[PDB]
């Protein structure tokens, strides 16, 4: 299509974003003491992307609900429903779907430019800095790596409940608009089973990198 | 945990483009301090104190007050 998270996401799971901060909107009541304290930036940031949760949801049929956080930040779902939300200087994002059919997905959107001085060597293993320097030119692969280490963590902690740092996850950028992250810690997930592979895709349009990891049921 | 805090407060200031003072029981979150500002403030901790910090650090210590305590107990 022509929305960013819709290009990386299959059309089962629902998504919304906005490039602005339209007037008028406002949080909802249970939300408002999360913000009460925040400056003007992060309310319009938070309030924008839960209006785009809350659209993406009611495409699923669940009516308004406040989108809490949890102990480490996330996102607090209501049952049955798993998604991301993601937010930079000219993007809000959601995207859900239903745990009958997948289950985890992380977004995170970046502006595509060059990481800041001393970024990418806290973040990225040196054999990751290696292989980016082996890619096409014509990208910020370094700023493509680091988004794409940030949606592997989002898509990994509504499974583990686990941190998962920058040096625990390698990840792979094809050109395809694709990219794998191979985690290099233990991967017990909270159903039982072991992650230790995710499949991901990219696009950058817009001036902004956005990043997208299903993990399918 | 007194002197450094407020150096800590003015890392903090710098990675935001900030001015103003910083409460230092408030959630760096609530300041727009998002997860890059908080790897450019892990770097910036460890070439200004010369120690060693988990990249990990703000999110393990949100706030000023517990972040100064972190860095004074192992510095
Ligand atoms: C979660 C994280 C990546 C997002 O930081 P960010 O700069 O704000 O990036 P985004 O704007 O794209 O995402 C923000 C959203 O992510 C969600 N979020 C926060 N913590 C989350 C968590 N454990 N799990 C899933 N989503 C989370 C929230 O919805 C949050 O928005 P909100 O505060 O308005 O509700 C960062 O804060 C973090 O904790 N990183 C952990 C270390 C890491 O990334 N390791 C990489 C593994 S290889
Ligand atoms: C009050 As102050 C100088 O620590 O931001
Ligand atoms: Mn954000
Ligand atoms: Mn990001
Ligand atoms: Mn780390």
């Amino acid at each position: 299509t022509d929305q960013l998270i819709a290009s990386v996401v299959p059309e089962l799971l629902p998504s919304a974003e906005l490039y602005e901060d339209p007037p008028g909107l406002e949080p909802l009541p249970e939300e408002e003491p999360l913000i009460a304290k925040s400056v003007a930036k992060r309310r319009n940031e938070f309030i924008t992307v839960r209006y785009c949760a809350r659209q993406a949801l009611s495409v699923l049929g669940i009516p308004e609900v406040p989108i809490l956080k949890g102990d480490k930040g996330q996102p607090l779902w209501p049952d049955g429903i798993v998604g991301s939300m993601t937010h930079t200087e000219g993007f809000r994002g959601a995207v859900v779907g239903r745990t009958g059919e997948v289950r985890s997905v992380g977004i995170d959107a970046e502006p595509h430019d060059v990481l800041p001085n001393g970024v990418l060597k806290s973040i990225a293993l040196p054999v990751e800095r290696d292989e980016l320097d082996a890619l096409p030119a014509g990208t910020h692969w370094d700023r493509l790596l680091f988004c794409a280490k940030e949606t592997t963590y989002k898509a990994w902690f509504p499974l583990t409940a686990r941190w998962l740092g920058f040096e625990d996850a390698h990840i792979t950028i094809d050109p395809d608009g694709t990219f794998t992250s191979r985690i290099l810690v233990d991967g017990r997930a909270n159903d039982g089973t072991v992650l230790s592979a995710f499949d991901g895709r990219w696009i950058i349009d817009k001036g902004l990198i956005l990043t997208a990891i299903v993990v399918p049921k | 945990p007194g002197h450094l805090a407020s150096a800590i407060a003015d890392e903090i200031r710098a990675v935001l483009r900030s001015g103003d003072p910083i409460d230092h029981h408030r959630p760096l979150e609530t300041l727009g301090l998002d997860a890059l500002m908080g790897l450019e403030l892990r770097n910036r901790l460890e070439a200004s104190l010369g120690i060693t910090l988990p990249v990990a650090l703000v999110w393990a210590y949100p706030t000023i007050s517990d972040l100064a305590t972190a860095l004074c107990e192992r510095m």
